[PDB]
């Protein structure tokens, strides 16, 4: 399974994204075995299609979250004023 | 040469010290007293207002009066007379030679900090002061950088959730629960068994009671039927006129009173849920080392069986994944004081002193600036 | 009382 | 005949009545109280649960819940109260022969709708009900068939782009943030003066406090030294003892938390920068279109000077060939309600009724394919 | 305190 996007109003942002798939079936007529393959393909198309809707239901708060923070551990945008304080608890880490 | 000042200046008891030591110089209840009758014998000791220890011995002929009430300071004449013993009389230094260090509790009222750094330099005039978070103190001083601080003290008890040395503002939890509406509570279930503590003499014999005999218990339902099907609990405490009074189901029903404010009259949760709500208002990251380094702290987390029902009560509260470790330092009393010396003994805080002339710039109002 | 005031 | 009902019964407020008013007939706070003390007065009556508008009248005794919290009902067994109160004792009709209209506020999880009809269809045997998005109907409310409508309920809050009434689901975006939220954040606040309102009942006090005096400013920072520099934006209010407390910077650092939920200890974006997002999600031939018909609702809405501030935002945000215009009804409170009352007195509206047939033929799922 | 509660 194979996917690429790109979106380009005034930035670029690009998805590419590639799946291996592979299980086994066990044969009939050849038409009922068709019926086997195409209700594997959509299970497992189906399957792909929601993995990567779930995935950008959750890049936010995990993957996009590791590279940088939305907002820091205290909540609240950074006090430029009180820039010292910040050194403290490390500080600590080395008494 | 000089060191800076430490002083919890906590609700109900002050501690004092110089910043740099394991143990605070001075530890005095916070009592303003007056007397109340009106001598007949003048020249021999007349005093208008006795403070400390001897506003402690003296309370028989004495009216007391706390001057933080709720970690709010109540009356600021009061204040002045508690912060003037603690300088010239406790320690015997004058303020103009060192720094100091006030401790605050959150969510306090705007103008608290406010009138503490305006009546530091206007009336004693110190070099340098600062006004730090009271509950921070206790994680710096457990030896730790992760972890949620549980601080009752007298006044005031708050739950404050700190990672890497940085606070969490928005998850701070506090409640007017302390040690004192403990005190008040005992007041009134002693009197079932037919005791009568009312003035304010007897309130420190109740403190004195509840600190020596009351001890929270594991399951409360489980030790009320204990008392209830054989008097084995009961212990005898003498008064400072000899009686023998006895004690028996109402030990654990006062400190019981922390976990169900309803026995208050108090919608509010016990400290339980408190610590629970305030971990869950943490960053779900962080929360895997918040719940292994929940710390007591405070004088009335001191109470004998604490630690075993806090624990219960917050792994039943969190999932089983979660590991859940009710850390309890045994000199939890003066964690916070210890914190602040550890703090103020650093190099890199001593920028962090807000200085006369920075007053002299913005006015008080420079407090709410620096301090976190 | 038994104990404070004496009722 | 008969004529069918309409209950909103969003978060904070139940509003219903019949369809074909321009009102609601009943308009009344879900919330439920329990008695917090035992009674010792007999004869005299004693309920269990007070619902509704008795509840607030005696909220000084009861404990209050609300059964949605954000959108989502928590507790099942109270909206069942909070439904039979509306059915019995407002609209007093019984609802056994009459359809009824109930709303949804959209993305919210599929069982809630699905337990929302199966509790219409059996416990009050209603014989025909339908669910309408919450925020689409307010867009019929103002005549427009297209349009953005921001709807911004006491507990959540929602952007909804309609075109020619069908709604597009792909730019529907949700956020918690809602009046509630503002509430919490007004006590915090409050705290910095000194008031400090805590219990259930008090929150109310909070409320009425913030839907009276607060108020957006247009220019946050400039307000900010506005009201730093002189005393011109003190407002007083009067508690329901007696007590005048006076409120200042407060007024407008409490709703601008819609525009900067960082105050509010929130990672997500404003409520102008989610208008925005929502305009950008769709197409670009429609983008224009939602600009100029960008419709306010909800009670969260009716601050004084949202209009010119969200105008000025967008304006800011968008380009600069787009025409901003800001449709704030003088109504919106209601506009949720008033649209619902239209949708239902459609002629063609009455083959879309999931009748109780045609439930008990195809089980409650069958709402997850006839709703859109 | 001023409002709710004593302090
Ligand atoms: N073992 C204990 N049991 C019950 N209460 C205690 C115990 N130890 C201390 N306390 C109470 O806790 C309070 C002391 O806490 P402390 O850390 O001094 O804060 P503060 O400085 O605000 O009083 C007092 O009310 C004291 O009586
Ligand atoms: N001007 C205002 N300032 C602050 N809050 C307001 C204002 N107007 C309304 N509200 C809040 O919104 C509520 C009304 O919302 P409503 O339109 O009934 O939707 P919901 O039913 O979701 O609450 C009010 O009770 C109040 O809490
Ligand atoms: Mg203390
Ligand atoms: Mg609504």
């Amino acid at each position: 399974l194979k996917i690429q996007v790109h979106y380009y109003e005034d930035g670029n942002v690009q998805l590419v994204s590639h799946k291996d798939v592979q299980d086994s079936v066990t044969v009939s007529n050849e038409v009922q075995t068709t019926k086997e393959f195409i209700k594997i393909i959509e299970s497992a198309e189906n399957e792909y299609q929601t993995a990567i809707s779930e995935n950008y239901q959750t890049m936010s708060d995990t993957t996009f979250k590791a590279l940088r923070r939305q907002l820091p551990v205290t909540r609240t945008k950074i006090d430029w004023n009180k820039i010292l304080s910040y050194k403290i608890g490390k500080e600590m880490q080395n008494a | 040469d000089i060191a800076a000042l430490v002083v919890d200046n906590g609700s109900g008891m002050c501690k004092a010290g110089f910043a740099g030591d394991d143990a605070p110089r001075a530890v005095f209840p916070s009592i303003v007293g007056r007397p109340r009758h009106q001598g007949v014998m003048v020249g021999m000791g007349q005093k208008d207002s006795y403070v400390g220890d001897e506003a402690q011995s003296k309370r028989g002929i004495l009216t007391l009066k706390y001057p933080i009430e709720h970690g709010i300071v109540t009356n600021w004449d009061d204040m002045e007379k508690i912060w003037h013993h603690t300088f010239y009389n406790e320690l015997r230094v004058a303020p103009e030679e060192h720094p100091v260090l006030l401790t605050e509790a959150p969510l306090n009222p705007k103008a608290n900090r406010e009138k503490m750094t305006q009546i530091m330099f206007e009336t004693f005039n110190t070099p340098a002061m600062y006004v730090a978070i009271q509950a921070v103190l206790s994680l710096y001083a457990s030896g730790r950088t992760t972890g949620i601080v549980m601080d009752s003290g007298d006044g005031v008890t708050h739950t404050v959730p700190i990672y890497e040395g940085y606070a969490l503002p928005h998850a701070i939890l506090r409640l007017d629960l302390a040690g004192r509406d403990l005190t008040d509570y005992l007041m009134k279930i002693l009197t079932e068994r037919g005791y009568s503590f009312t003035t304010t003499a007897e309130r420190e014999i109740v403190r004195d009671i509840k600190e020596k005999l009351c001890y929270v218990a594991l399951d409360f339902e489980q030790e009320m039927a204990t008392a209830a099907s054989s008097s084995s609990l009961e212990k005898s405490y003498e008064l400072p006129d000899g009686q023998v009074i006895t004690i028996g189901n109402e030990r654990f029903r006062c400190p019981e009173a922390l976990f169900q404010p309803s026995f208050l009259g108090m919608e509010s949760c016990g400290i339980h849920e408190t610590t629970f709500n305030s971990i869950m208002k943490c960053d779900v990251d962080i929360r895997k080392d918040l719940y292994a380094n929940t710390v007591l702290s405070g004088g009335t987390t001191m109470y004998p069986g604490i630690a075993d029902r806090m624990q219960k009560e917050i792994t039943a509260l969190a999932p089983s994944t979660m590991k859940i470790k009710i850390i309890a330092p045994p000199e939890r009393k003066y964690s916070v004081w210890i914190g602040g010396s550890i703090l103020a003994s650093l190099s890199t805080f001593q920028q962090m002193w807000i200085s006369k002339q920075e007053y002299d710039e913005s006015g008080p109002s420079i407090v709410h600036r620096k301090c976190f | 009382w038994x104990a404070x005031c004496p009722a």
